[PDB]
RNA sequence: CCCCGGCGCGCCGGGCCCGGGUCUUCCCGGAGUCGGGUUGCUUGGGAAUGCAGCCCAAAGCGGGUGGUAAACUCCAUCUAA
RNA sequence: UCAGUAACGGCGAGUGAACAGGGAAGAGCCCAGCGCCGAAUCCCCGCCCCGCGGCGGGGCGCGGGAAAUGUGGCGUACGGA
């Protein structure tokens, strides 16, 4: 709902940063990790 | 046709040409080659010597491409080119002798079986026989050899 | 990198960790009934790698197969023929058990379409797979190009005339001088060409 | 001398010019590589080795190194895949010596 | 039975060969069905050549067939790439295309290259839209005479390089054909034995050297 | 699958082409055969090309 | 004379913002599967062509094939599950 | 066509392919994985416009859901980014 937000504004914001975020997924996170990009990994027990 | 056949004039003919006493049964003596080592061996020992048994090693997955070798003699030689190729040499007088290329005309040895004319050739081959080494030598001509 | 790690960690069904996973899942599997709709995939590695994608109209089942070979079903274990076909033990099922979990699966849903199968376990007993089944009517898979060939008519029950990847290999099909027998694209193809005389109207 | 080519003997052959290319990509397959190296040194880490593993490793500690062959060919099947496999565990064997002086 | 000298036959119909007779009756009918077909596909394609796409040279393998060369599958990647050919746009302008084949000589690679750039030379090109032409196009001249071919494309005919008469030379009088041909046999039949011994021999005086 | 076609060599065929033509120009065969020329100018009869079209 | 089809030419609203050459740095693969033993069937496939059961059970310059089992060694050729 | 041939076979009766060659036809491709892209992906519901006997296209919904246990774009051994 937030996203869709965000590009309308950026619409608004033409016509006239990249805040951080978790990262999800064992994919993703697999990756960061091995490239060393990752702080902390959160892992569910179950 | 039919017209001209046995059966037409056997015709009234009890039997039909097989013998009141024989008659015609089934398969007396057994199906197709049945009795070889028995009851049908003289006809097999007579006529085919060799029949039975095993000779030789085996050799699986045999490829005839590999073994490819068509042999031509030298009394054969001047046929693969023409004939004002060889009156044209004949009567020259530099000495050039032309050249007789077998592998272009699909043969892969020179056997020696013939004679030649007396007149000088160069012969390219892949294979010859020693014969046909002598002999092509014997005219004046020469051998080549081709992979 | 995550698929990688867990394809590699398959790979070791005698380490300690894997010897663990299967012995327990073995047994909860034997606890269930033979034929038994799956939640999720048990290898998702395994599975998409298949051909399966997490998206509606891909569903999974769990089938349980008896293990051994097949016993010749005659009575009182007699033949009636000459002592070269009086075998009744030690004889086996042309077809692969795996491919024989693929055709109960695909039997009883009828509707569905069988992608593919793995193996997640197996005991003295039972041999366990479970089989990738895609819905050919379901608009995640009818309007998308790239899985719209599995709707055809041509692909119904692939897992009952061997087209399976599991059901393909007992067919003896392959390239070069092992498969002979499959010329022609079937034994029975090969043969019939090997066994048909021709006769040309000039001959 | 005069020598020409023959469809016979060691140089047999027609005579080309050969020419030298890039080899296929395709004859790579099978290389490894320094990620899937470290991906399976970690798996190894995990997971950890096979009984049969285990058992040829201490056939190699008491230098039973003949032993050692027959028990691991019987296992995995084949003479070149059990001399791979003997040098393996060698090495690891190896490995950890130098562990535990360290 | 046997009858008195005769050939031993051993016919194949032993199984159920009237079952699985093919006659040939339809053979008229398909010759015209094939070619009521290949007659429909060259007004399809036409300017385009009926035969099809053009085809590179070969030499057929073994030595049964070597001294022949024939019609390939397709043009290598080497050889596009050498003529300066994308490889997808090849088959777009009725280039045949085999990434399979390999280039494994120069003499048989270079051939290849050189059909591909005659075959460019003849190619009369279409533009994509008739009244937009563009820059690799055939000019608006041209394109009037651009019609259909018939029969395989630049067709592959096996040519030999025809030698004259030549005075025979005192070198090649004395070379002796069968002797070399034997020799060379025995050469490559004794030569992993001999150097076997070879590597033996040096080790047996070794030891009694040091 | 009775073998109803027959081969015949093209060099007889051939032949009997050259047979048949040869014997189309002898009044005495084409008589023979049944066929009315007694008043045909000649043999053959060859005629204008006009006759074609 | 009716109907269906096909092939062309224009407008509206959409999607795509698309390519080639050379350098530089990177990445690259399908596992209870292969292979091995044994058993049964199967094949022209013969120290075992293919398939299946059971047991064993991989590797990564590895693996498969190279029509006689096997070791050492070069080559060639593909890239399975 | 190779070829009733290499081979199989109480090596008896019998059985029995393939490569190469000439033709018919001719067409090539896609994933998983390895990566990078704010999941960029998909289904269903309601309203509006066109179409509506192959139920589709576009616009709008802090409408519901699937999907980070991995959807879509690029990309697949002919290498690719
Ligand atoms: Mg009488
Ligand atoms: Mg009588
Ligand atoms: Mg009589
Ligand atoms: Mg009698
Ligand atoms: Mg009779
Ligand atoms: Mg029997
Ligand atoms: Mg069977
Ligand atoms: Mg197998
Ligand atoms: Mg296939
Ligand atoms: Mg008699
Ligand atoms: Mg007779
Ligand atoms: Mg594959
Ligand atoms: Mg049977
Ligand atoms: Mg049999
Ligand atoms: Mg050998
Ligand atoms: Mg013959
Ligand atoms: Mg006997
Ligand atoms: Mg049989
Ligand atoms: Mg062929
Ligand atoms: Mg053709
Ligand atoms: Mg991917
Ligand atoms: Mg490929």
């Amino acid at each position: 709902q937030e996203k869709k937000q965000r590009l309308l504004a950026r619409a608004e914001k033409k016509a006239a940063k990249r805040p951080p975020v978790l990262r999800a997924g064992v994919n993703t996170v697999t990756t960061l990790v091995e490239n060393k990009k990752a702080q902390l990994v959160v892992i569910a027990h179950d | 046709p039919s017209r001209l056949r046995k059966t037409r004039k056997l015709r009234g003919h009890v039997s039909h040409g097989h013998g009141r006493i024989g008659k015609h049964r089934k398969h007396p003596g057994g199906r197709g080659n049945a009795g070889g080592m028995h009851h049908h061996r003289i006809n097999f020992d007579k006529y085919h010597p060799g029949y039975f048994g095993k000779v030789g090693m085996r050799h699986y997955h045999l490829k005839r491409n590999q073994s490819f070798c068509p042999t031509v003699n030298l009394d054969k030689l001047w046929t693969l080119v023409s004939e004002q190729t060889r009156v044209n040499a004949a009567k020259n007088k530099t000495g050039a002798a032309p050249i007789i290329d077998v592998v272009r005309s699909g043969y892969y040895k020179v056997l020696g079986k013939g004679k030649l004319p007396k007149q000088p050739v160069i012969v390219k081959a892949k294979f010859f026989s020693r014969r046909a080494e002598e002999k092509i030598k014997g005219v004046g001509g020469a051998c080549v050899l081709v992979a | 990198g995550a698929y990688k790690y867990i394809q590699e960690l398959w790979r070791k069904k005698q380490s300690d960790v894997m010897r663990f996973l299967l012995r327990v899942r073995c047994w909860q599997y034997r606890q269930l009934s033979a034929l038994h709709r799956a939640p999720r995939p048990t290898r998702p590695d395994k599975a998409r790698r298949l051909g399966y994608k997490a998206k509606q109209g891909y569903v999974i089942y769990r089938i349980r197969v008896r293990r051994g070979g097949r016993k010749r079903p005659v009575p009182k274990g007699a033949t009636y023929g000459k002592p070269v076909h009086h075998g009744v033990n030690q004889l086996k099922f042309a077809r692969s058990l795996q491919s024989v979990a693929e055709e109960r699966a695909g039997r009883h849903c009828g509707a569905l379409r069988v992608l593919n199968s793995y193996w997640v376990g197996e005991d003295s007993t039972y041999k366990f797979f479970e089989v990738i089944l895609i819905d050919p009517f379901h608009k995640a898979i009818r309007r998308n190009p790239d899985t719209q060939w599995i709707t055809k008519p041509v692909h119904k029950h692939r897992e009952m005339r061997g087209l399976t990847s599991a059901g393909r290999k007992s067919r003896g099909l392959g390239k070069g001088h092992k498969f002979h027998h499959t010329i022609g694209g079937s034994r029975r193809a090969a043969w019939r060409r090997r066994n048909t005389l021709q006769l040309h109207r000039y001959r | 001398a005069l020598r020409y080519p023959m469809a016979v003997g060691l140089n047999k052959g027609h005579k080309v010019t050969k020419n030298v290319s890039k080899p296929r990509h395709s004859r790579r397959r099978g290389r490894l590589t320094k990620h899937t190296k470290f991906v399976r040194d970690m798996i190894r880490e995990v997971c950890g080795f096979a009984p049969y593993e285990r058992r040829a490793m201490e056939l190699l500690k008491v230098s039973k190194d003949k032993r050692a062959l027959k028990f691991i060919k019987k296992r995995v099947g084949t003479h070149i895949r059990a001399k791979r496999k003997r040098e393996e565990l060698s090495s690891v064997l190896a490995a950890m010596r130098k562990a535990a002086a360290k | 039975a046997p009858s008195r000298n005769g050939m031993i036959l051993k016919p194949h119909f032993h199984k159920d060969w009237q079952r699985r007779v093919a006659t040939w009756f339809n053979q008229p009918a398909r010759k015209i069905r094939r070619r009521k077909a290949r007659q429909a596909r060259a007004r399809r394609i036409a300017p385009r050549p009926a035969a099809g796409p053009i085809r590179p040279i070969v030499r057929c393998p073994t030595v049964r067939y070597h001294t022949k060369v024939r019609a390939g599958r397709g043009f290598s990647l080497e050889e596009l790439r050498v003529a300066g050919i994308h490889k997808k746009v090849a088959r777009t302008i009725g280039i045949s295309v085999d990434p399979r084949r390999r280039n494994k000589s120069t003499e048989s690679l270079q051939a290849n290259v050189q059909r591909l750039k005659e075959y460019r030379s003849k190619l009369v090109l279409f533009p994509r839209k008739p009244s937009a032409p563009k820059k690799g196009d055939s000019s608006a001249e041209e394109l009037k005479l651009a019609t259909q071919l018939t029969g395989p494309v630049m067709p592959i005919r096996n040519v030999f390089k025809k030698e004259k008469a030549r005075v025979i030379t005192e070198e090649e009088k004395n070379f002796k054909a069968f002797a070399s041909l034997r020799m060379a046999r025995a050469n490559a039949r004794l030569f992993g034995i001999r150097a076997k011994r070879a590597k033996e021999a040096a080790e047996q005086d070794v030891e009694k050297k040091k | 699958w009775r073998r109803w076609h027959r081969r015949v060599n093209t060099t007889q065929k051939r032949y009997a082409i050259c047979s048949a033509l040869a014997a189309s120009a002898l009044p005495a065969l084409v008589m023979s055969k049944g066929h009315r020329i007694e008043e045909v100018p000649e043999l053959p009869l060859v005629v204008e090309d006009k006759v074609e079209g």
